[PDB]
RNA sequence: GUCAAGUGAAGAAGCGCAUACGGUGGAUGCCUUGGCAGUCAGAGGCGAUGAAAGACGUGGUAGCCUGCGAAAAGCUUCGGGGAGUCGGCAAACAGACUUUGAUCCGGAGAUCUCUGAAUGGGGGAACCCACCUAGGAUAACCUAGGUAUCUUGUACUGAAUCCAUAGGUGCAAGAGGCGAACCAGGGGAACUGAAACAUCUAAGUACCCUGAGGAAAAGAAAUCAACCGAGAUUCCCUUAGUAGUGGCGAGCGAACGGGGAUUAGCCCUUAAGCUUCAUUGAUUUUAGCGGAACGCUCUGGAAAGUGCGGCCAUAGUGGGUGAUAGCCCCGUACGCGAAAGGAUCUUUGAAGUGAAAUCAAGUAGGACGGAGCACGAGAAACUUUGUCUGAACAUGGGGGGACCAUCCUCCAAGGCUAAAUACUACUGACUGACCGAUAGUGAACCAGUACCGUGAGGGAAAGGCGAAAAGAACCCCGGAGAGGGGAGUGAAAUAGAACCUGAAACCGUAUGCGUACAAGCAGUGGGAGCCUACUUGUUAGGUGACUGCGUACCUUUUGUAUAAUGGGUCAGCGACUUAUAUUCAGUGGCAAGCUUAACCGUAUAGGGUAGGCGUAGCGAAAGCGAGUCUUAAUAGGGCGUU
RNA sequence: AACCCACUCCCGUUGAAAAGGUAGGGGAUGACUUGUGGAUCGGAGUGAAAGGCUAAUCAAGCUCGGAGAUAGCUGGUUCUC
RNA sequence: GGGGCUCAAACCACACACCGAAGCUGCGGGUGUCACGUAAGUGACGCGGUAGAGGAGCGUUCUGUAAGCCUGUGAAGGUGAGUUGAGAAGCUUGCUGGAGGUAUCAGAAGUGCGAAUGCUGACAUGAGUAACGACAAUGGGUGUGAAAAACACCCACGCCGAAAGACCAAGGGUUCCUGCGCAACGUUAAUCGACGCAGGGUUAGUCGGUUCCUAAGGCGAGGCUGAAAAGCGUAGUCGA
RNA sequence: GAUGACGAAGUGGUUGAUGCCAUGCUUCCAAGAAAAGCUUCUAAGCUUCAGGUAACCAGGAACCGUACCCCAAACCGACA
RNA sequence: AUUAAAAACACAGCACUCUGCAAACACGAAAGUGGACGUAUAGGGUGUGACGCCUGCCCGGUGCCGGAAGGUUAAUUGAUG
RNA sequence: CCUUGUCGGGUAAGUUCCGACCUGCACGAAUGGCGUAACGAUGGCGGCGCUGUCUCCACCCGAGACUCAGUGAAAUUGAAAUCGCUGUGAAGAUGCAGUGUAUCCGCGGCUAGACGGAAAGACCCCGUGAACCUUUACUGUAGCUUUGCACUGGACUUUG
RNA sequence: CUUGACUGCGAGACAGACACGUCGAGCAGGUACGAAAGUAGGUCUUAGUGAUCCGGUGGUUCUGUAUGGAAGGGCCAUCG
């Protein structure tokens, strides 16, 4: 029983390319750096799943932070005077009504100016 | 065949290190756990092959894939005859054990396609397992009750 | 309209990514005229009647293979075959041969150049020069025989030296050389292991040498056993990794006793047996002959495949035939078959041999020095002998592991013997959970070639059109090119000869988008824009401006982005196997038992329980035993006991 | 001068050349140079001696075997959870 | 760390708020162990990992299953797309291909490659870069040709001339000559060639060899010697 | 330009070798191949025809190598 | 040979020592052969190195040469216990 | 060795050279001691000539370089979208941090870095590695030599 | 005064990878001293040492290659 392993290892190989195509140059297509470039993307494609959820976050604080000192308040006052209250109300929605229902956004500033914090 | 020599000295070529042609990480070279005839016999025990019979006409009786019949005789050693006598049975793809083969049976169906004739001695269990149905005479099973108990 | 300030879309020398077509390249798949390994048989040699191995010739075209040998891809006969043929790469073409029977196949002959043991003498292999006899030939030769050395036998001859010895001449017979292994001998390492290394091991191995045969060798008790017995030798399984042996280290390793395969002993008051002949029948082999049973239909280039209905079978899983065939062909099961050779067995004569003469003397034994016996000379028996010695004579003699008595058992110093056993370069058949072109032989192909070496010696790469050459008439560009564009053939030519499929590396052309103020493992998270398909949206594909994070992989290390190692890349290949002993786990069968090994077997069955382990242990042992050992101890203690 | 040698520089070092070229240099009737044939060979030759040379190989040639020597060393060891 | 900071954006206190991790919590999945459960069935604690132990799988080739099933209405292979699984991977399909393939469950392994200065082929990069082999030396004309720096001829220029000339031995083995050619070889082109195809050419009493003779040395009947193989040698007979 | 016929002068002096006489001559030590062909002598034998020696006549001299390269592109250096 | 040409090696000359011929000595399990068809003015080994002047002291170690014959001493003998 | 010892000469200046001295680390008489004409591709010092050796290079002549046409290698190479500085860090960074500079791509040059390329460091260490040389290492052996016993005898004499 | 620097052991611990090592009540047999309880298995304590294999010596109940013995081996004590 001799086994002739060139066409498992083809497309195993091919696997390896099709996940590795849009790099530059070999990374794209031979193999030895193409294996490499793949399994560094997914390092880092792990990595980013959590740095999503940091980075998301910053851009909504500092959107509210934006949104509640054209109101006259600190993004800190803010979420200190928004438990004060009890809002429950994320920083992803805030943002949202930061850009775009700004009138809400401003009622919510000020039932947290009203909470004094 | 060959491979005495060195190929190259072993420094200063810059080249990699070999102390002959035919090694086995090289084409021509041989091949590592090259394979010489070896023997795939094992043992079975005498009583554990018996017992496994025990357990396979158990398994024919109750699959109703045993038939017995009082005696199985062709008159002439044709192929038409015994297919005309399995074909009253509503019989293809047999096993025949009969307690002696006759020569008649013999010649007989060793040219059909799907029917084997052996003897009780002579039966096995792949033969048991594999025909879809297996005809035995009385004479058989009683060689049978003396062989396996 | 003007002037300021702001803002910025196209415009890519070239690149990047994606996609689509190509090119290179030969992977992969599929295939096989080649290998590899067994089983069952064969016959086990060929050679002075000139071998194995060659050189040169030999053909209508003539290079190389393959045959042949100046009678040269053949000649003569017998026998078979019954329609084509003049071997292959190599298809065509000439001149022809064949039913008055070619070609082809087997048996027997004839010829058989030169080399090579090479043998008339030389020699640098394939060349050079001879002699004698017989016959034929006109100052030139030609035919057919001879002409080596050695050994043995014989005849003639005869030196010193008288006799006869050496020697010499002639006859007869035989030898020599080659071959993969097997066998019996002569001579015999070292690496290695011992974790160094000397004894030892490896190992009487490898190698070199000499003989013989189809087998050889050994073999008919001066053999073992314990007072019972067995009876030649060889081979296998055990006893047993046991007793021994060993720097008592590494290791090396029996025997008794069993179980078998095999079957015979004849003689020195002359035998079995084996040869060679002549016969007596018989069997095989070297070639062949016959050898059953299928039609219609669909798809298709083509049917063996589809659908339906049959038939044959001592023949059904063979090969190939335009796709997969028991019924189309060659075959297969099954019967038949030989002018002539060969081989085995059998009669019944014959000549030989065995065969050394007459039961064993420079022999047994011994002293030194070795070697072997599993046994490193050791308490060292037994065997063999290089040196030196040296017996008895059946009221003898040697063996029973130092040695001595007593018993038991054999008769050495002369021989010959079949089978079981080993091996396979060589044939034939069959087989494979063997390979399928980097594999399998080094070698599927014009391979031990090409090539490399002064030589010994080393040693490649290279398979596939199509079912069939139907291998592309003709036209056009081009150099009466190369290569193409058509046309034809074909089912298919992006099957067009470098030809099945035709991957990746690598190189292009086309389209989309992004790229010329931007700093780094080239991605990843976010993300605008643009472009295509859709059909539109909270989509799919392609680019990815801009932006956060971000120093490859391996290996080694306490630690590597490391300026440590390793890798140019791709595609193939490339590393825990196998055998035998054993231990543990899991899983089965039998169970106080289980299990067989060789071997027998109409053969994976069944038989064969010799042997192995278990049912009892203790002790160094004798021994004793549910106990035993130690001990003065019925005490203590160690080990053991549903 | 031929011939034989090889002291110096420079070049060349992937060479025209695995040891050369060009300029200069030494011997050049002899312990000279050379053709052709022959002899000596691997613990063995030959050596006006250097471990020189023995087929571009030398403190023990080449080749084939023992042989897949041995390596407490280095390198490598292939799919998944 | 930089910009920059001086009733601070530095320091010493104190206060309150906020950001900040793969930590915790929420929400949705998968898995191990343990306990419960007529086995749906939940709970609870877990779940970084090198050497290493243990457990469970995928895929490749072969054999049985298989005289089965699939397949020329198109196999294997190749190349895309979609899709499904924790993964190895699976499944469906467009094109290519043009004859084979192997559900399932078992048996067996030449069973999985990126590294070994790994083997062997193809192909890159360096790069259209260095070189193109003595610095005797070339310039026109004419022809032939598809095309001439290079071929041939003419004119002229140089160079060797104790050779860059004529010849013999060795070694080579057809390279010689003539027709036809130019793919490859020629470090460029080639119409030329020591290259390809096909023909032809080598004439001896006197030149060389054989033949005659011997040197070194070889071999050597017999012979001496040596475990064998063999060594040495007499007669001899090779050897320029 | 290829070929057939015809075809002038073709003599004298000097210098001359590393060639020849010369395997000579002189000299010196380092003291300078073998064997055959050749000349000659007999032996063993012949019958002393054969054999030898001259003359003359007729006839013969086998086989093999010869092309081409050798201060080389053809040999030895993997190469023009 | 291919990084060292020299002061290195060689050399004439010198001295020591061996060798009486079947030589010492060398290669050869041996036969044989070289030395040498030579013969002490010869032949081997060793050291020194033309020439000129010279070549001093030491015989304890070690070697070599000779010497008595006392101790020791091997195989082999094989008394005695 | 100290050491470039001291003194003389040579030079403007002399660790070298020549002549002495003798405190010879550590000369010394055939592993010869001292001299020595001639002879060295021999070592070291000084001089005359001579000059691109030099100050200090200028110009010229050919052959490459450069461009054009034809042919067409190499070592190396994990992939590259391949800056400077200051730090940091397996401790000397194009790739890390901070920060400056910097449109995109050649060609000719030059070599400061890529701990550049070439050779599994030669020095050093290590291996219960190897090889070969030495000897008064250990163990042996060839050869040489002593005696016994054979081959090997008789005859006398001295003698236990 | 005298041999307890005893013989057979040895519950149990300490130490400890192993080989080794350390302490020891008690029991039996025999003894010292002491009138007797009792002390005594060396020394106030911890160093003063060396495995195995070979050999030597003295015992022995064992073995003892056909048997009776020996040889050699085994166990026990001891030496190099």
């Amino acid at each position: 029983a001799r086994v002739k392993r060139g066409v498992i290892a083809r497309r195993r190989h091919k696997k390896i390319l099709k996940l590795a195509k849009g790099y530059y140059g070999a990374r794209s297509r031979v193999f030895r750096v193409a294996k490499q470039a793949v399994i560094k993307a997914g390092q880092y494609a792990y990595r980013d799943r959590r740095q999503r959820k940091r980075q998301f976050r910053a851009l909504w604080i500092a959107r509210i932070n934006a949104g509640a000192r054209q109101n006259g308040l600190s993004y800190s006052r803010l979420i200190a005077g928004l438990k004060k209250a009890a809002i429950e109300i994320d920083r992803k929605v805030l943002a949202d009504l930061a850009v775009n229902e700004k009138a809400a956004f401003t009622a919510i500033v000020e039932k947290a100016k009203a909470s004094l914090a | 065949s060959g491979g005495g020599k060195k190929p190259w000295r072993q420094k200063g070529t810059g080249r990699a290190r070999a102390g002959t042609i035919r090694s086995p990480i090289w084409r021509g070279g041989g091949t590592t756990f090259a394979a010489k005839p070896r023997s795939h016999e094992q043992k079975l025990n005498k009583k554990m092959y018996r017992a496994a019979l025990r357990s396979i006409l158990a398994e024919l009786v109750r699959l109703d894939r045993l038939v017995v019949v009082a005696d199985f005789a062709v008159d002439a050693p044709k192929t038409k005859g015994l297919v005309a006598k399995l074909d009253t049975l509503g019989l293809k793809d047999v096993l025949i054990v009969t307690d002696g083969v006759d020569e008649n049976l013999y010649l007989a169906a060793r040219n059909l396609a799907h029917v084997d004739v052996r003897d009780v001695q002579g039966s096995d269990p792949v033969s048991l397992i594999a025909y879809d149905k297996v005809l035995v005479t009385v004479s058989a099973v009683k060689k049978f009750e003396e062989l396996l108990g």
